[PDB]
RNA sequence: CGGGGUCCGGUGCGGAGAGCCCUUCGUCCCGGGAAACGGGGCGCGGCCGGA
RNA sequence: CCCAUACCCGGCCGUCGCUGGCAGUCGGCAGAGCGAGAAAGAGAGUGGCGCGGACGCUACGCCGCGACGAGUAGGAGGGCCGCUGCGGUGAGCCUUGAAGCCUAGGGCGCGG
RNA sequence: CACGGCGCGUCGCGGCGCGCGCGAGCGAGCGCACGGGGUCGGCGGCGAUGUCGGCUACCCACCCGACCCGUCUUGAAACACGGACCAAGGAGU
RNA sequence: CCGGGUGUUACAGCCCCGCCCCGGCAGCAGCAGCUCGCCGAAUCCCGGGGCCGAGGGAGCGAGACCUGUGUCGCCGCGCUCUCCCCCCU
C-alpha cells in the first residue's frame, strides 16, 4: 500500500542526484521511517479421481545440449530502447528523401514515430508521396520550415499501421487518412509564395556545387 | 531524376614508399581540398560501380550487368582533402583512377 | 569599319571561371504576366561561313 | 601531415610460469558455499502434495589466470607425419572390384 | 553533513569524545541502472532454366613486393665452384 | 601641396615624474571569438567518426514445516510499508 511518490531529487547529470545522503535522509523524513522485524490437479473421471500432474515430463531428451548463457545487464530489446532525434529536425520541416524510391523528392515531416521512424508526408496532389516511413539517417533536413503546430494527425495510425503485409491494393482507410492529413497541409504550404513548385520540384546535384560548401 | 552522389577517384591504396596496404584506399573527393572541408565527408557510404560480362541480380529489379563493391569512409587523409576509406573487398588495382560515387544517406545533417 | 587623342567609368578583377548558361515529375481546367515579329518541324530550296 | 614486424588496445596459435583448480557427480538416505583485506570451526554436545534437478572426469583428462615468441653451427622434445616386415587386435575391407596410377571435383591439418 | 533511537551516559575531558544493556550483531519487498566482455521480445529484398553460393584450386588482368639454388667463406646474385631435364638407387650402420 | 631652416605646445601629438582612496570605474591571462603564459583535488558538460564484441550453469530465495525460478554478485540509486499540499491529463 501507499501511493509512489516521484523521485526527490531532480537528475543533475544522468547517474548523479541533484542532493546528497544526508539531504536525502532527510527530505524522505526517513528519521520517522524507521522499521524492525500448484504442479497437480484433482480431477473426477467416470475409476473416481486422478491426480493429473501438469507439467509433465518430455518425451524425448535431445542427443546433446548447449550450455546456458552468462549473464549481462546492458542490453534491452529493441522496444524500450530510447529513441533519438536530430535537432535540426522539427514537425513541419521539409525534408529530402535520399535513398527509398522517391529519391530526393521534398517532403514535409510530421511527427516521430515510436519506433524512432519518422512519419513523413509531402501532399501527395503534387510531388506523389502518400503518408510515409522514412529512417531519420537517409534523409536531409533543410532549414525551411512551416508551421503545422495547430493541425491534428489521427491517433490510430502507427507503426503497427504503417507495418507491410504477408500484390499490394491500397486500402480506402489509407485513401481517407490521407485526405484527412492533407486537407490540413496543403493550405498552410499554399501560403507560403513559391513552395509548392519546390516541393513538387526534385533534388539532383549539377557539375560544380558540393554539398560540403552549399548549405541547407 | 538527377544525380544524389558524389564524383570521387581512387587515388590509390594506402601506402608507404616500399609497402602499400590494399584494406585501405585513398580516395579524391572533387571539390574538397583541406582537412577543415573534410569533415562532412566522414562516415558516409562510397560506392565503386562497374560493369561485368556476366548477368547479376539486382536489389528492386531484374537483373543486368552491373554490379558494385560498397564500402565507407573512414578518416581525413594528409592535409588535402584525401579520405581513407575501406570497402568490404579491397578493390582491384585496375580501379585507379577512375570513378567513386560517395553518397549521402549516412546523413548528420 | 579598323587604329590613335581627349573625356567618362570600373580596378582585391560583379562585362567575374570565387563566374556564366540550361535546368527534367508529367498531365487536365480557368486567370494574370512575357510573345504575337515567337516555337516546332532529313519540312523544305538555295546563299554564304571552314584547310 | 605520412608510416616499421617499434609502442598502446583487442582477437587467435603456441611456449613458459602459477611445481594454480577439479575425486564434491557429497541428492526425499539430499540440501547445492568455501572470492572473502585480516593465521585459524556455516564445530558437536551438558547444566543455570507433486519423486524432481544440463555438461563433466580418455586425471597421460578437463579447466583458470599472467608473461613471453628472431635464429646459423649445435642440443633437446612432440609428431593421430611417412616407408617396409613381425607379435597382437579390428566376428576389419575386397571380383557388387584390392594395390597402383590420373584428375579444372569436395575438404581437413601451421606443417610433415 | 557517509549526522540521526532510548537509555546506564564520567568509558570523560567539559557537553563533545566515547564505553555497558536494550530476545541479546536476523525488516522486508518491488523498480532503475555509466554496475564481474552483445543483444534486439527490430526490420527489408530476391529467388527454376537463369539465377544464388563455392576461401582454395584452373586461366587471365592490374598495383605493390621480388636477383638462382646448394656450398666454402669476414663477406655470394656474383666476372667463385656443382646443376640441360625426368624416373629409380644413394650416404652416422 | 612639397622641400629646407628655427623652435618646445600653439590650430597635432609623444615620454617621464609627487599626489588626488595604488585618484575613480569596467574588466581581468578578456567571444574587442589571436597582444603576450603555466595549469586543473584550483574541471566538468555535450556531441561526432572509426574498429571490435572475446567469454557462456555468476545464481536468487525456499526451509527439513519446501523443492519455485533463471534479471545474478560488487557498486550507485528510486518507491512503499507516515501523513499532507500543488500542477498536468
Ligand atoms: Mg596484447
Ligand atoms: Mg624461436
Ligand atoms: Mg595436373
Ligand atoms: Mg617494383
Ligand atoms: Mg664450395
Ligand atoms: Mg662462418
Ligand atoms: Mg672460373
Ligand atoms: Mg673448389
Ligand atoms: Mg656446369
Ligand atoms: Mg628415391
Amino acid at each position: 500500500k501507499g501511493k509512489p511518490h516521484c523521485s526527490r531529487n531532480p537528475v543533475l547529470v544522468r547517474g548523479i542526484g541533484r542532493y546528497s545522503r544526508s539531504a536525502m535522509y532527510s527530505r524522505k523524513a526517513l528519521y520517522k521511517r524507521k522499521y524492525a522485524a500448484l504442479a497437480t490437479v484433482t480431477k473426477p473421471v467416470g475409476g473416481g479421481t486422478r491426480v493429473v500432474k501438469l507439467r509433465k515430463m518430455p518425451r524425448y531428451y535431445p542427443t546433446e545440449d548447449v550450455p546456458r548463457k552468462l549473464l549481462s545487464h546492458g542490453k534491452k530489446p529493441f522496444s524500450q530502447h530510447v529513441r533519438k532525434l536530430r535537432a535540426s529536425i522539427t514537425p513541419g520541416t521539409i525534408l529530402i528523401i535520399l535513398t527509398g524510391r522517391h529519391r530526393g523528392k521534398r517532403v514535409v515531416f510530421l511527427k516521430q514515430l515510436s519506433s524512432g521512424l519518422l512519419l513523413v508526408t509531402g501532399p501527395l496532389s503534387l510531388n506523389r508521396v502518400p503518408l510515409r516511413r522514412t529512417h531519420q539517417k537517409f534523409v536531409i533536413a533543410t532549414s525551411t520550415k512551416i508551421d503545422i503546430s495547430g493541425v491534428k494527425i489521427p491517433k490510430h495510425l502507427t507503426d503497427a499501421y504503417f507495418k507491410k503485409k504477408k500484390k499490394y491494393e491500397i486500402t480506402e482507410q489509407r485513401k481517407v487518412d490521407q485526405k484527412a492529413v492533407d486537407s490540413q497541409i496543403l493550405p498552410k504550404i499554399k501560403a507560403v509564395p513559391q513552395l509548392q513548385g519546390y516541393l513538387r520540384s526534385v533534388f539532383a546535384l549539377t557539375n560544380g556545387v558540393y554539398p560540403h560548401k552549399l548549405v541547407f | 531524376s538527377g544525380r544524389l552522389w558524389c564524383k570521387a577517384i581512387f587515388a590509390g591504396y594506402k601506402r608507404g614508399l616500399r609497402n602499400q596496404r590494399e584494406h585501405t584506399a585513398l580516395l579524391k573527393i572533387e571539390g574538397v581540398y583541406a582537412r577543415d572541408e573534410t569533415e562532412f565527408y566522414l562516415g558516409k557510404r562510397c560506392a565503386y560501380v562497374y560493369k561485368a560480362k556476366n548477368n547479376t541480380v539486382t536489389p528492386g529489379g531484374k537483373p543486368n550487368k552491373t554490379r558494385v563493391i560498397w564500402g565507407k569512409v573512414t578518416r581525413a587523409h594528409g592535409n588535402s582533402g584525401m579520405v581513407r576509406a575501406k570497402f568490404r573487398s579491397n578493390l582491384p588495382a585496375k580501379a585507379i583512377g577512375h570513378r567513386i560515387r560517395v553518397m549521402l544517406y549516412p546523413s548528420r545533417i
